[PDB]
């Protein structure tokens, strides 16, 4: 009535999906999270692409204390391939 | 307060420090000869142990870094030929 969603059999289903998280684990050192200062972050867009940024900047340190998450990267289109 | 020799940016020949902490054990000594992989010293980084790896085969030069000294990012550990 006031979120506006619709009944069940209207809800959308539009293409697909797919999240990676991208981390500061090393995957050559048995994804031990690396730490240290961020030097250069390009972040890429366009059609189909979605972005929630964790902590990632130019010039963030990241430290030991929390989760090593950069950026969580999300991708949709019509067709899954 | 003398600062440390650091290791030369993108001189693949001369380890530095990836973060600060101390120097557990050396496993090496100048002269030695030494393979891709081996073993040269263990650090300490907030109480979690490291072990630096020889990044090719190679002949040890000299080391840097004595036996439970403090290191700073960047400090130059031992150089490899």
């Amino acid at each position: 009535r006031e979120i506006g969603l619709p009944a069940q059999s209207e809800i959308p289903l539009l293409g697909s999906a797919i999240q990676c998280r991208i981390t500061t684990e090393d995957p050559q050192n048995g994804f031990l999270p690396d730490t240290g200062k961020i030097d250069t972050y390009r972040s890429p867009g366009g059609f189909g692409i979605r972005l929630d940024v964790g902590n990632a900047y130019a010039g963030y340190e990241v430290t030991p204390y929390f989760d090593s998450l950069l950026v969580k990267v999300c991708t949709f289109a019509n067709e899954f391939s | 307060v003398v600062a440390k020799r650091k290791a030369e940016t993108g001189n693949p020949n001369q380890i530095g420090a990836t973060m600060p902490g101390s120097v557990l054990e050396i496993l090496v000594k100048a002269g030695d000869k030494v393979q891709k992989g081996q073993a040269l010293m263990v650090t300490e980084a907030m109480k979690m142990e490291t072990t630096i790896e020889a990044p090719f085969d190679g002949e040890i030069v000299d080391l840097h870094v004595v036996k439970g000294e403090a290191i700073q990012t960047q400090d130059l550990l031992i150089e490899i030929n």
